[PDB]
């Protein structure tokens, strides 16, 4: 995250950083949606671009963390995957279109202060809250400009116009994604980076108090580049594959 | 750069 | 899944965190 802040204590207790094995290493982010569900970007799992083909027994997944780095004891829990889930129209090819995946633990999770599960939106909350200018919130452990955070970082960024996160770049927008950001007259910055993808963009719903997911960090040109945007899967649209997967693998 | 995890969710 | 986005240390026990009233502000 660049220019954002030190997360409080259980701020983001639905935070999972996804760890490679060996070499151990920070992947992606990540976020818990139920005790055995976890949600990231397909691209943290499967880039053929660049050789990546990660399988369940090359990962863990780190629930409860706050620090980056330190061993999070009698704090954090570590759950193995038993399934991983790839959206079989994710299109790595061309722009990240569908940009999600599904990570199904080995065994349930079990609940606390630091580990609490988000919400998925329905239609109406989407299209409530999903509106230009409207604020969600990033978190993770990436890059904190274009070197590594000591804690988990969090950062609050306006959801923008579609034609404007359109003309800032040569990739293809789909209706699957949507970007998030400030304009560079707007003044204050902000963005995800590097080490954040699979990451959550959450909103808080003024109607019932409760954290939505409306995005997943997906990909940017660069990070908080002036003129430039975040851009995120968009969770509702793909919400009935999540179902899908969930229903029959439950 | 990272602390060890224990031994047990290595195996 | 049903106890779900409210964060044990925050709207559990109704304490807010240091910038979510900026997200509020925008839901205009
Ligand atoms: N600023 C953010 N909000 C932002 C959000 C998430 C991540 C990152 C860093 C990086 N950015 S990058 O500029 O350095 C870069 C580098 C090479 C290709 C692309 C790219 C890939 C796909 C598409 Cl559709 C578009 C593009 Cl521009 C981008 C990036 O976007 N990714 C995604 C793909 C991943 C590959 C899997 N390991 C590598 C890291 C930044
Ligand atoms: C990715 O993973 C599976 C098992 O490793 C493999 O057999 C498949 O062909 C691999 N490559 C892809 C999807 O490019
Ligand atoms: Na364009
Ligand atoms: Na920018």
């Amino acid at each position: 995250i660049v220019e954002g802040s030190d997360a409080e204590i259980g701020m983001s207790p639905w935070q999972v950083m996804l760890f490679r094995k060996s070499p151990q290493e920070l992947l992606c982010g990540a976020s818990l949606i139920s005790d055995r569900w976890v949600l990231t970007a397909a691209h943290c799992l499967l880039y053929p671009p660049w050789d990546k083909n990660f399988t369940e027994n090359d990962l863990l997944v780190r629930i409860g963390k706050h620090s980056r780095t330190r061993y999070e004891r009698n704090i954090e829990k570590i759950s193995m995957l038993e399934k991983i889930y790839i959206h079989p129209r994710y299109n790595w090819r061309e722009n990240l279109d569908r940009d999600i995946a599904l990570m199904k633990l080995k065994k349930p999770v079990a609940f606390s202060d630091y580990i609490h599960p988000v919400c998925l939106p329905d239609r109406e909350t989407a299209a409530s809250l999903l509106q230009a200018g409207y604020k969600g919130r990033v978190t993770g452990w990436g890059n904190l400009k274009e070197g590594q955070p000591s804690v988990l970082q969090v950062v609050n960024l306006p959801i923008v116009e579609r034609p404007v996160c359109k003309d800032s770049t040569r990739i293809r927008i789909t209706d699957n994604m949507f970007c998030a950001g400030y304009k560079p007259d707007e003044g204050k910055r902000g963005d995800a980076c590097e080490g954040d993808s699979g990451g959550p963009f959450v909103m808080k719903s003024p109607f019932n108090n409760r954290w939505y997911q409306m995005g997943i960090v997906s990909w940017g040109e660069g990070c908080d580049r002036d003129g430039k945007y975040g851009f995120y899967t968009h969770v509702f649209r793909l919400k009935k594959w999540i179902q899908k997967v969930i229903d029959q693998f439950g | 750069d990272f602390e060890e995890i224990p031994e047990e969710y290595l195996q | 899944e049903a106890d779900c986005g409210l964060r044990p240390l925050f709207e559990k026990k109704s304490l807010e965190d240091k910038t979510e009233r900026e997200l509020l502000e925008s839901y205009i």
